[PDB]
């Protein structure tokens, strides 16, 4: 989806919706991130910071009566913002799937801005930090090779 | 008084940021919508000691010679 080879849908060819654009845009409309199931919910269906962090919290657990309710209150909070019933029910399905797997951005992206630095010094200033790499490894007669 | 430092904190980084004055007011009111609302849920949970001390052991860390990780949970 990144390079044309399949349309970019926000999030899927049927179930998707323009206002969740701006949350998806980053990942070509593709579902990610725990902070994207949060962000669905406060754009799609208009939940509160707190009841959208106990929804994420719920996906993790996957339990039978937890959803039920959840499902019903996302349900009218959705047509209460007149977004269509059945895209926002079929949406949370695929959030719900991909909840699953999905990864904490926000401690992602603080040690993948560490990555950053390492990757700009290496670049710019590549012999000082392959030293210190080399340092980090010294013990091992392996990794130096 | 951590609502202060945090407030003025944030007046270095919005100017380190965003060091076009005219920008900064533009971009500014969701910053501090966003602070004043994790504010209050940080002051009324109570737990205004602990995020003191934490924040004066990161600074003091860097000040002297500590680099400090990314993880923060």
């Amino acid at each position: 989806r990144k390079h044309g080879r399949e349309e970019i849908s926000y999030p899927d060819v049927q179930w998707q919706h323009e206002s969740l654009k701006p949350v998806l845009e980053p990942t070509y409309g593709i579902i990610l991130y725990q902070e994207q199931v949060m962000q669905i919910a406060q754009v799609l269906s208009g939940y509160t910071l707190g009841g959208a962090d106990m929804l994420r919290r719920a996906m993790g657990k996957k339990k039978p009566e937890e959803m039920a309710k959840q499902r019903s209150v996302f349900a009218e909070g959705a047509e209460k913002n007149g977004i269509n019933a059945e895209l926002a029910m079929k949406i949370f399905d695929l959030v719900e799937k991909f909840a699953g797997y999905g990864f904490n951005k926000s401690h992602s992206a603080a040690y993948a801005l560490v990555s950053y630095q390492t990757l700009w010094l290496k670049a710019h200033y590549p012999a000082e930090f392959m030293a210190a790499v080399m340092t980090a490894d010294m013990d091992n007669t392996e990794k130096v090779v | 008084y951590l609502v202060k430092r945090a407030k003025e904190g944030l007046e270095e980084r919005l100017a380190f940021l965003f060091p076009d004055e005219e920008e900064r007011l533009k971009r500014r009111p969701e910053y501090d919508e966003r602070l004043e609302t994790e504010l209050q849920v940080i002051n009324q949970m109570g737990f205004p000691g602990y995020f003191l001390i934490v924040m004066e052991f990161i600074q003091w860390s860097k000040d002297n010679g500590v680099p400090v990780g990314p993880g923060r949970g």
